[PDB]
């Protein structure tokens, strides 16, 4: 029965070694990226929650009749 | 929510018309160019939520 | 506003349930004002008089409800010495439930209100110990 | 005969043929968690000269 | 005493009860316009002094 | 603040408490959605006076436009109320009630 | 009317509805919003009878109303900062105020009491337009002035709309008074998340979108407007029924389903800050729109009705035309959740 | 463990395909088969589960428990052949749908490696059991039953969805295995305490807990017989598995959170055993047993044992077996003479004295005759209990007593005194009856041969 | 929000250049197979509602399905992986650019700390 319809118990705890460190890294993954998020929203210096701002190549730097602009 | 289509285009639909600072014909400047051309120019491409402090 | 609020929270828990009574009865009377409000909105009252009638009852119900939560709230922890604790709001709340009751004149909304707010009452006592927030600002 | 009965019966492979195919891709996805295989601290151990991998 | 009336009282005939009561109070308006656009100055006055204040 | 951007925005808010109660008829409170108009286009063009904003001064123009848009909707409805009961009565318009 | 004329008015409200997407005016946004309402109403009076003139009139006051006030909140905004660029609306009044005209156009509660009458007076075609496509501009608009969104008072009318929706429409026999109040309780929900997280918006709506064109067209099919004459349907078309039963579940928000997917998104949203109570309220009050839907469900599916005589004469026809996407528009709205991750292409 | 789920799915299109006349036999037979593929699930390891991807695994509780469903399913295929013969093909197709989308949303549900899915897939299993019960159902009370089962069910299971992303954004994870190794205490603050009723409580009303109990006699008594298979024998389950899963990140506030529910699930164990004495109605009695049943398991869960786990998996199994026999003898009865009365159709010895054996033999199993495994895990609950509290023992025998009360009450009822007069349609018992009970009793006893296969993870 | 300002973004793009330096996904994607399964629901139901035989009604059609729905599924696997891999890349060099606010901390071992033990008794 054994060597029909199993295997060894490595593979099954080498397996499990991998699928913990998977999810070990996932988590950590998570928490970390909430972090940022927090740090980015709260601060906006990162690429994230960067809010539009006016163009300023829309500004005429020409003379405007008047020198004082 | 927003389709930049006019950035995507390059069209100038309506943005003539959003600040006092764009080009008003004859050249006549508004009241406060010169806040407003200040204020743009500091405010330019850090983001809202910097731009405000 | 929320001032009202303000005048009831800035008196300490155990401490002069006179002013904690008043503070709860603005409450509760600007409650019932604008519960009033809305009612004469949406179901006319066929007469001034009778507009004013309802306006009065439950404004006048309200208001005591928030009155008699107050001071028995302030009375059991002042009286048991034990403040943040939420079984001084229970009780608060259950009388102030008995006291829809009351007014109502049902035995089974006196009961079912003072169980339904006594809970309410904990609740918010508890959340205002541990720091739980109904509109939470966007964070993340 | 065996156009009317394959036609009737087909149906009988559908399982067995789902058994296989799970078996196939249990294999296929346990072939992706090999990243400790003959690391661990417990069966570390060396290789024979003839196989290349302590299980598959 | 316990199964039949009490516990079937507390739980699902209480919630039905209370449900079907704020049913049939939010559900029956009269269909005036008058009374809605009432109901919206309120609102909206509401919101003026309530939120807006509060900066 | 000057004082009379104070009377203006008072006299938007009059027009707004006054369209926001209905009376009798409809046509009053079209008269109130046009005076709300009226408010709005007397604000901007002050607004855009004051501050020499050029570009802007077609902008109270256009809005003059659509609020004719707005009063032909309202005239064209209030012919077919009419059509249906012979007087414009807000009372009327009640059958979507059930 | 004429089909030209018909194809010409729905074009102006999409052109209405686009030109709100694409400006980055505020004046431009409020030609779209009236372009579109100016559209919108002969379409609503397609079919002309008293009801329909009716459910007009009150469309058009509700949203001439919200008009005055969208304008009034840009240029209130204007006066305190000289921008026309629509951002993050430096002015908290005028914000009050802007969030106020784009709650009455979407029927948010308080002001919700005009969407089930107006839904009730139009034909379902009219229903269908009113209830899916009418909402992406003011949805857009809020969108992208949601740094500015006032919590307490977005949170306060989302958490009304849902309990008024569940609470209206337990009370409803037709069909289109059904769908208005869930209608309100989806934005409700479609709401509630947008201080917090825009993609979650757009997901719900997406989703929404796609259960209501569903439900409209299986009702557009089974010619139903009320519960008992979708009784009959069975008798017809029980395929019809029956994937009617899969997207009213689907709507009720149960798993393994698609309509699970965005509140389950949602709440997750808030949960990533404090915002507990909120969301374990917002789910047990969908607890009655799911009530209602089983009840529909009942009537129409599960059970068989006592039918007429004459419906056999309708066993010997077949559907003259039959709306395209309607297949397409079923399975997104039932088969989906496995994809859930694919709202990553939303942001 | 696709090599399970995939025959599944690949019974759904055969059986949509097979014809007309054949449908029950491919079912029948290729359930089977499955189940026999799935019996490979009990070769369990020592120390740790079988993890055999990413997303499911496998240890010593789950899989008794995938072994039960398994065999379930080809019992209620057996049962249900027989009251919708006069229903057409389609919508008997649809009913062997249900049935199998039902297996497959277990299946993935007791081997699903993390909360989120877990959840997903315990939910899912609400909509087909509402469709079997509210459109095959006989009686009128169907849709209120279907109404109750729905609402209570998701009452408490909305805060177990919020708790648990919850945890998931204050851990980092929802993996049973990164839970289990990274857990933490939890300390006594009315935060944790909410978070503690939040996810105990959906599992509470699956049991159900005696007092969120009103919804077990509705659902169980106007189902069809399959419903109440699936129902009385895999359902109820689903809340001890979810409990003795979620209990590993409670610590150590249950030590004094448990005290109200360990009462109502003592006391109540007396009180819904007292119900079965004075009921008129046979499948009342049967779920009322059930009730008192999930009530001892739910005082062994929460008392937090490894005995006490040991005997709270032979007890779901066992209660599992027994309750579906149960309900199928009750069926057959119903089926002669369309009446669920017990007092009805009385003598039944002298008339169908093999199913008067069959009958014996469950109510011998129900009332916990040793050396059968009911009886094993009610005493490893019973001796978890004494070690807890000394006082336990007056109402665990008090229990026992009332238990072995109705059981005989029932039998005696049932099959013993004069046949009733006028009844004269009583055939003589099918072969398709007789083979069902022995399926269902069969397992039992070999089962007591080889006990440890369902004592769980703490044997 | 969060995603929908960043710079150097082509506005209606929906595919970056940048995306092209990522794997494309397999043609035998488990969640491609599920949009083809998706196409195929789609053909059945549309063969049952206007009333033709469901399997073996219109195989043209069907096949249109299938493939339609396989091919808007590949472009949108294609998105969806572009936008996470976007997400991780800027999540990375926030947390290496602003080193103060994620510092590592001392490695402890179990023999060290201290866990309170509570009994089940
Ligand atoms: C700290 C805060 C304190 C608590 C605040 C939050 C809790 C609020 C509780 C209020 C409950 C709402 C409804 C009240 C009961 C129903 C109305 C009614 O008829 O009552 C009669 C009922 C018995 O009379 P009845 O004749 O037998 O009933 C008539 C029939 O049953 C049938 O009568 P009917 O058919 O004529 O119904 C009336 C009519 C009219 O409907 C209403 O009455 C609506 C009233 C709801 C308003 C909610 C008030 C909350 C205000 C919060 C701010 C407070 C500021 C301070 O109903 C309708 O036509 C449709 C209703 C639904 C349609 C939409 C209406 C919703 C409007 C929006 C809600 C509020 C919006 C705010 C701003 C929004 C802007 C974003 O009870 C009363 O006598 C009235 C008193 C009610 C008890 C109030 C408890 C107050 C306790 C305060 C204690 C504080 C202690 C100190 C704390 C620190
Ligand atoms: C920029 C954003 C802001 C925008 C908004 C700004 C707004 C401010 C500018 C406003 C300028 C106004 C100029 C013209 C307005 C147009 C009015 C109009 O067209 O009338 C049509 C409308 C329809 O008339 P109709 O259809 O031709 O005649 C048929 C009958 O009217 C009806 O037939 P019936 O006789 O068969 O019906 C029975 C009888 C029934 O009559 C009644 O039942 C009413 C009696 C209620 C008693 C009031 C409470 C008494 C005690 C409260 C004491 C306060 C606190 C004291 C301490 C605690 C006390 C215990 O009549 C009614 O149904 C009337 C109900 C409506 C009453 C007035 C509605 C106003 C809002 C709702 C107030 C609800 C009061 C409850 C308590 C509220 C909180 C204090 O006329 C009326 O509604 C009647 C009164 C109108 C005259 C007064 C108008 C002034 C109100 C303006 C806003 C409110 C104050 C704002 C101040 C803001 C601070 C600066
Ligand atoms: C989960 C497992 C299973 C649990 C589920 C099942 C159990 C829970 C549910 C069942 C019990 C809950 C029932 C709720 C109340 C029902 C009333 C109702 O629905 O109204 C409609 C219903 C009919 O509506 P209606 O038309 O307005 O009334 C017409 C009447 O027919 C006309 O009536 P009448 O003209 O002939 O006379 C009326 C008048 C005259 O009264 C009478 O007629 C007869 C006297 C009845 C009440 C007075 C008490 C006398 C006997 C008690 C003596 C001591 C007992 C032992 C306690 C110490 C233990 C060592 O009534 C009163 O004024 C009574 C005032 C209330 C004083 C009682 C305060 C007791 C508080 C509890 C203290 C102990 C807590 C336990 C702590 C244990 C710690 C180890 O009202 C009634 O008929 C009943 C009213 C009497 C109230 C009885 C309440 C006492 C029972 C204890 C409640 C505690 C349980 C819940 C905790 C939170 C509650 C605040
Ligand atoms: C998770 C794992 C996978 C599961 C995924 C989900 C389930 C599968 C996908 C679902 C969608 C697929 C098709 C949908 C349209 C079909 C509708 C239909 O009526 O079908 C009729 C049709 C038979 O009718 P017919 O032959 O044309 O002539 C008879 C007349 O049409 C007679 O017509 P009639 O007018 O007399 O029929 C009247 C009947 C008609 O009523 C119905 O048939 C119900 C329609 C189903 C609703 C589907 C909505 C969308 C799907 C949502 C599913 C939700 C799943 C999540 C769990 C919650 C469950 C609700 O209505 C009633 O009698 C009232 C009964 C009320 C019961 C209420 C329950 C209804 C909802 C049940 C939904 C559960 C899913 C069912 C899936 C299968 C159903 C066919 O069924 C089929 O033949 C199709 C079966 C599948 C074909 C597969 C064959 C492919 C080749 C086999 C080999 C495989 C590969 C080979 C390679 C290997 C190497 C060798
Ligand atoms: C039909 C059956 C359904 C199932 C029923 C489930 C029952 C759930 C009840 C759970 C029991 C524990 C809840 C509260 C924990 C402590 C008990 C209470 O007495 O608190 C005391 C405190 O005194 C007061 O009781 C405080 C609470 C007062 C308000 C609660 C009364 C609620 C009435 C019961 C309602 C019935 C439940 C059903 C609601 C629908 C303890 O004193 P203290 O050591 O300092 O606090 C310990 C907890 N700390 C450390 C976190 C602060
Ligand atoms: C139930 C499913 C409902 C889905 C609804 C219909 C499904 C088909 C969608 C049709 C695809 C074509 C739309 C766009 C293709 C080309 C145009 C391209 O340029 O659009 C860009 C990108 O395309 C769209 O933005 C994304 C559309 C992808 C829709 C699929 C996601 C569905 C949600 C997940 C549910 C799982 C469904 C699985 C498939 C059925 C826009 O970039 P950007 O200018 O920056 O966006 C501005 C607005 N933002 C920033 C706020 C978003
Ligand atoms: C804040 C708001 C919280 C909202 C809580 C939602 C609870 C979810 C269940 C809602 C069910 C409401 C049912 C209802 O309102 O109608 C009562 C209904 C009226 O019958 P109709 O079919 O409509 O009319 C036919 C005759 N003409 O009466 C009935 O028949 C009852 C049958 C169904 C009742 C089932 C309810 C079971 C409740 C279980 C517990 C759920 C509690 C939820 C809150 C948890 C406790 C804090
Ligand atoms: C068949 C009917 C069954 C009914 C079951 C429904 C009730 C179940 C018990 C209540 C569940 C609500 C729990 C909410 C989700 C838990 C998440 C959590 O615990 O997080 C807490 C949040 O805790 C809460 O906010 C809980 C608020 C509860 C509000 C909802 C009230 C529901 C009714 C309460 C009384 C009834 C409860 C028991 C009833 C049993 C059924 C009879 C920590 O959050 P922070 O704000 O960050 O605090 C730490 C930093 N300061």
């Amino acid at each position: 029965i054994a060597r029909t319809f199993y295997d060894g118990p490595e593979k099954n705890y080498e397996k499990t070694m991998a699928i913990l460190q998977i999810e070990a890294e996932k988590a950590e993954l998570r928490l970390k990226e909430l972090e940022v998020r927090r740090l980015m929203r709260a601060r906006g210096d990162g690429p994230w929650y960067q809010y539009p701002t006016i163009d300023k190549a829309l500004i005429d730097h020409s003379p405007k009749t008047t020198p004082d602009n | 929510p927003f389709f930049d289509v006019q950035k995507r285009l390059g069209l100038d639909l309506d943005r003539w018309m959003t600040i006092q600072s764009a080009e008003q014909p004859h050249k006549i400047p508004g009241r406060c160019h010169a806040f407003e051309k200040e204020w743009i120019e500091c405010a330019h491409g850090i983001g809202g939520i910097r731009a405000e402090k | 506003a929320k001032t009202l609020l303000h005048k009831y929270s800035d008196i300490p828990e155990g401490t002069e349930c006179h002013r904690k009574a008043y503070a709860s009865t603005s409450i509760g009377g600007a409650t019932g004002l604008i519960v009033s409000a809305y009612s004469i909105a949406l179901k006319p009252p066929a007469s001034f008089l009778e507009g004013v009638a309802r306006t009065g009852r439950y404004t006048f119900t309200s208001a005591a409800i928030g009155a008699i939560f107050g001071l028995t709230s302030c009375i059991s922890a002042q009286v048991r010495e034990k403040p943040d604790d939420p079984l001084n709001y229970f009780i608060g709340g259950c009388a102030g439930g008995l006291t829809l009751g009351a007014r109502t004149r049902s035995y089974g909304i006196g009961a079912a209100a003072c169980a339904y707010m006594g809970l309410t009452a904990a609740l918010v006592k508890m959340g205002q110990l541990e720091g739980w927030q109904v509109f939470a600002e966007p964070k993340v | 005969n065996v156009l009317q009965i394959v036609r009737d019966h087909w149906v009988h492979i559908l399982v067995p043929v789902g058994f296989v195919f799970g078996c196939y891709l249990d294999r296929r996805s346990d072939e992706k968690l090999t990243a400790f295989r003959n690391k661990s601290l417990l069966f570390k151990r060396e290789l024979r000269p003839n196989e290349e991998v302590t299980w598959k | 005493l316990l199964d039949l009336i009490w516990l079937e009282t507390i739980l699902p005939k209480t919630t039905s009860f209370i449900q079907m009561k704020m049913s049939i109070m939010v559900s029956n308006q009269k269909g005036l316009i008058k009374l809605y656009f009432l109901s919206f100055l309120i609102t909206i006055m509401i919101s003026m002094t309530l939120f807006n204040y509060h900066e | 603040m000057p004082l009379v951007y104070m009377n203006i925005i008072m006299a938007f808010a009059i027009a707004l408490a006054g369209l926001l109660m209905y009376r009798s008829h409809l046509m009053s409170s079209l008269l109130c959605l046009e005076g709300m108009m009226l408010s709005l286009f007397i604000m901007s063009t002050l607004i855009i006076l004051n501050t020499h904003f050029t570009l802007a001064n077609m902008m109270p123009i256009i809005l003059l436009v659509f609020a004719a848009c707005e009063a032909a909707l309202g005239l064209s409805l209030l012919v077919m109320v009419s059509n249906t009961y012979g007087t414009d009565y807000v009372q009327n318009l009640n059958l979507l009630q059930c | 009317m004429n089909p030209i004329i018909y194809t010409t008015l729905i074009m102006t409200v999409m052109s209405g509805t686009m030109l709100v997407m694409i400006s980055s005016h505020w004046l431009l946004i409020w030609i779209g919003f009236e372009m579109n309402l100016l559209a919108m109403i002969p379409v609503l009076m397609k079919n002309f009878n008293p009801r329909a003139t009716e459910a007009a009139t009150k469309y058009f006051l509700t949203q001439a109303t919200a008009s005055m006030m969208l304008m009034m909140a840009i240029i209130i905004n204007l006066l305190y900062s000289g921008q026309w660029t629509i951002t993050k609306m430096f002015n908290p009044v005028a914000m009050t105020m802007m969030t106020m005209a784009l709650a009455m156009k979407l029927g948010l509660s308080p002001f919700h009491f005009w969407v089930p009458e107006v839904t009730q007076g139009i034909s379902l075609q009219a229903g269908l337009l009113l209830l899916t496509w009418q909402k992406l501009a003011p949805l857009s608009v809020l969108c992208q002035i949601s740094q500015s969104i006032n919590p307490n008072l977005m949170l306060t009318m989302a958490m009304l709309s849902i309990l008024i929706g569940g609470w209206g429409g337990l009370n409803q026999t037709q069909l289109r008074k059904i769908m208005a109040y869930s209608s309100i309780a989806h934005m409700g929900w479609m709401t509630a998340v947008l201080p917090y997280n825009t993609t979650m918006t757009i997901l719900n709506l997406l989703i929404y979108i796609t259960m209501t064109l569903a439900m409209f067209m299986l009702l557009i099919h089974s010619s139903a407007t009320t519960t008992l004459s979708l009784s009959h349907t069975w008798n017809k078309m029980p395929v019809i029924t029956s994937l009617m039963m899969v997207t009213l579940l689907s709507m009720g928000g149960l798993p393994p389903l698609s309509g699970f997917m965005p509140k389950w998104m949602i709440i997750q949203e808030m949960t990533k800050n404090e915002s507990i109570i909120m969301p374990t309220l917002m789910a047990m009050t969908a607890l009655l729109n799911l009530y209602f839907y089983m009840r529909l469900a009942y009537s129409s599916s599960l059970t068989m009705f006592p039918s007429t005589n004459n419906m056999k004469m309708k066993w010997q026809f077949e559907h003259t035309k039959q709306m395209k996407l309607l297949p397409t528009m079923i399975v997104l709205s039932t088969l989906v959740l496995p994809m859930t991750p694919a709202l990553s292409s939303l942001n | 463990m696709l090599k399970i789920i995939i025959p599944t799915t690949m019974l759904l299109p055969m059986t949509w395909m097979s014809k007309h006349n054949m449908i029950w036999i491919n079912a029948t037979v290729h359930s089977l088969l499955i189940s026999l593929i799935s019996l490979s699930l009990l070769n369990q390891l020592g120390e740790n589960s079988l993890n055999f991807s990413l997303t499911f695994f496998s240890d010593s509780l789950s899989a008794p428990l995938l072994v039960l469903t398994t065999w379930l399913l080809p019992l209620m295929l057996m049962a249900s052949q027989s009251h919708l013969s006069k229903e057409t093909t389609t919508r008997k197709k649809l009913y062997i749908t249900m049935l199998i989308l039902l297996q497959l949303f277990l299946i993935m549900t007791f081997t699903a490696t993390e909360l989120i899915l877990f959840y997903i897939l315990f939910e899912a299993t609400l909509v087909p059991t509402l469709i079997i019960i509210t459109r095959w159902g006989n009686q009128t009370e169907r849709l209120n039953a279907g109404l109750y089962f729905l609402f209570y069910t998701l009452a408490g299971s909305l805060p177990l969805l919020v708790a648990l992303v919850y945890i998931q954004n204050t851990t980092g994870s929802l993996n049973f295995l990164i839970i289990h190794y990274w857990s933490h205490p939890l300390s006594n603050s009315w935060s944790n305490i909410f978070m503690w009723l939040a996810c105990i409580m959906a599992f509470m009303v699956k049991m159900p807990l005696y007092g969120l109990h009103l919804w077990l006699p509705k659902a169980h008594v106007e189902a069809p017989i399959a419903g109440s298979m699936v129902l009385a024998a895999v359902l109820l389950k689903l809340g001890g598995y979810g409990m003795m899963r979620i209990t590993t990140i409670l610590n150590p506030l249950t030590n004094y959170m448990a005290y109200p529910f360990l009462m109502l699930s003592m006391w109540g164990m007396i009180m819904t055993s007292s119900i079965c004495l004075r009921q008129t109605d046979l499948k009342s009695l049967i779920a009322y047993s059930s009730v008192s049943h999930m009530a001892l398991v739910i005082v062994a869960i929460m008392i937090q044992t490894p005995w006490s786990f040991m005997g709270a998996t032979a007890l779901m199994i066992a209660h599992g077996l027994t309750s579906s026999m149960l309900f199928c003898l009750a069926n057959t009865n119903y089926e002669r003479v369309h009446s669920r009365t017990m007092i009805l159709a009385r003598g039944l010895q002298t008339l169908l004295p093999l199913m008067a054996t069959w009958w014996l033999v469950a109510s011998l199993t129900n009332l916990a005759l040793p050396p059968s495994i009911n009886l094993i895990g009610e005493l490893f609950i019973i001796t978890a209990s004494f070690s807890w509290s000394n006082i336990t023992i007056i109402l665990m025998g008090m229990n026992m007593m009332i238990t072995a009360l109705y059981s005989l009450y029932m039998l005696i009822t049932t099959q013993r005194g004069k046949y009733t007069h006028h009844i004269n349609n009583i055939k003589p018992s099918f072969t398709r009856e007789n083979a069902l009970m022995a399926l269902h009793i069969l397992p039992l006893l070999l089962l007591t041969l080889n006990p440890k296969m369902i004592l769980g993870p703490l044997y | 929000t969060m995603m929908s300002g960043r710079p150097g973004r082509v506005p209606l793009q929906f595919l970056p250049n940048e995306a092209r330096s990522l794997p494309p996904p397999k043609l035998t994607d488990p969640r491609l197979v599920y949009m083809g399964f998706l196409g195929y629901c789609s053909g059945l139901i549309d063969n049952a509602i206007r009333r033709r035989p469901v399997v073996s009604a219109g195989l043209h059609r069907q096949l249109l399905y299938v493939t339609s729905f396989v091919f808007f599924g590949y472009y949108l696997l294609k998105r969806q992986d572009y936008m996470y891999a976007l997400r991780d890349h800027d999540m990375f060099a926030y947390v290496k650019s602003h080193p103060e606010d994620f510092p590592e901390k001392d490695k402890k071992t179990y023999g060290e700390i201290l866990e309170e033990f509570h009994p089940v008794r």
